[PDB]
């Protein structure tokens, strides 16, 4: 039943070296061998460490495996780190004959240029307001990290409801993207002078204003 | 050359039962024990199970023994992933993987099946223009209130596809997706060129090729 409990994000700069701990809960780590997974967004894991330290072949030398039986736990060492390296890796070891995985780490590489999104909104269609109904597009682009929160206003006062808004998403250029969109009443949409999108990102907020 | 390929992306309604599956090739099927996981959108890796399809020894870890079945056919190299009614919480991606090489690993992947779980029905889009700072202007169509994913979108018949720029979905507490997609020009061909942004949504049969024009 015992757990392996690993960092949800480490973080370092390219060329240098990080370590992902896996630490269990129950029972000395060296009692049962450990594995561990890469896996970027979209595609399988791939098998990088296994034995505790054995390098599948393919897997770069950059990457290694030991076991620290005093703190109870083992660790993947990435050195000369790249962009590449970037994913979520997962630990994975044995509980008499049943399989138990880590939460998982996220690696982020350093070094890439932060950036303020791009703030486009657009008002209902013509067409929409004749199918008696009205949505408020918001879209929110080449945002760096991938972070933002989203605030609908009517005139100057706050809107909750009728609120969808997705996860930021890695664009092509490694930057976020994002969306939101405010439904209401082609009557709702008739009654303010005005409809507001506000994207906060790293403390700082940019604001468009749609009007009837 | 060594491979696990998985079946098809299902959609499902809950209740239904469905079978999955994991074809090997190119070595001895029964001689190498098959691993399952799941994998729901945006968590980590859990194990499911394993089985080695020489004598069908078969292994469940405790969260999902008795909620699904492993299997194996022998003679067709196959094994299995099966569930008798399908939760919405059953919504993930599964993968198989191979134990294999003198200590084994995880050498070969399949590539993964997704099994999407929902009571929302089938349901074409509704398509709204999306009508037009410095010598650039931005244009778009709204896809609203689809399901299931995905809808494809291009511009032009594919003939644009340069500043483009379509916008992952949104899952509505309806069930149903929303998506956009924005193309930026230069406002100087406003008007000296057709704009159409064609939205293709498979699963209803249904195609709509929406024109953008300035209010």
């Amino acid at each position: 039943n015992f757990m392996l409990t690993q960092p949800h994000s480490v973080s370092e700069s390219p060329g240098k070296t990080v370590t992902i701990s896996c630490t269990r809960s129950s029972g000395s780590v060296a009692s049962d061998y450990v594995q561990w997974y890469q896996q970027r967004p979209g595609s399988a894991p791939t098998t990088v460490v296994y034995e505790d330290n054995q390098r599948p072949s393919g897997v770069p030398d950059r990457f290694s495996g030991s076991i620290d039986s005093s703190s109870n736990s083992a660790s993947l060492t990435i050195s000369g780190l790249k962009t590449e390296d970037e994913a979520d890796y997962y630990c994975q070891s044995y509980d008499n004959s049943s399989w138990v995985f880590g939460g998982g780490t996220k690696l982020t590489v350093l070094g890439q240029p932060k950036a303020a999104p791009s703030v486009t909104l657009f008002p209902p269609s013509s067409e929409e307001l004749q199918a008696n109904k009205a949505t408020l597009v918001c879209l929110i682009s080449d945002f760096y990290p991938g972070a933002v929160t989203v605030a609908w206003k009517a005139d100057s006062s706050p809107v909750k409801a009728g609120v969808e808004t997705t996860t930021p998403s890695k664009q092509s250029n490694n930057k976020y993207a994002a969306s939101s969109y405010l439904s209401l009443t082609p009557e709702q949409w008739k009654s303010h002078r005005s409809y507001s999108c506000q994207v906060t990102h790293e403390g700082s907020t940019v604001e468009k204003t749609v009007a009837p | 050359e060594v491979q696990l390929v998985q079946s098809g992306a299902e959609v499902k309604k809950p209740g239904e039962s469905l079978k999955i599956s994991c074809k090997g090739s190119g070595y001895r099927f029964t001689s190498y024990w098959i691993v399952w996981v799941r994998q729901m959108p945006g968590k980590g890796l859990e194990w499911m199970g394993i089985i080695y399809p020489g004598d069908f020894d078969t292994k469940y870890s405790p969260s999902f023994q008795g909620q699904v079945t492993i299997s194996a056919d022998k003679s067709i190299s196959t094994a299995y992933l099966q569930w008798s009614s399908l939760k919405a919480s059953d919504t993930a991606m599964y993968y198989c993987a191979r134990l294999g090489g003198g200590y084994y690993y995880l050498d070969y992947w399949g590539q993964g099946t997704l099994v999407t779980v929902s009571s929302a029905s089938t349901k074409g889009p509704s398509v709204f223009p999306l009508a037009p700072s410095g010598g650039t202007a931005a244009l778009g169509c709204l896809v609203k209130d689809y399901f299931p994913e995905p809808v494809t979108v291009s511009w032009n018949s594919g003939a644009l596809t340069s500043g483009v720029h379509t916008f992952p979905a949104v899952l509505q507490s309806s069930g149903l997706y929303s998506l956009s997609s924005v193309v930026t020009v230069p406002s100087s061909s406003l008007g000296t060129q057709t704009y159409i942004c064609n939205v293709n949504h498979k699963p209803s049969n249904t195609k709509v090729d929406k024109r953008v024009e300035p209010k």
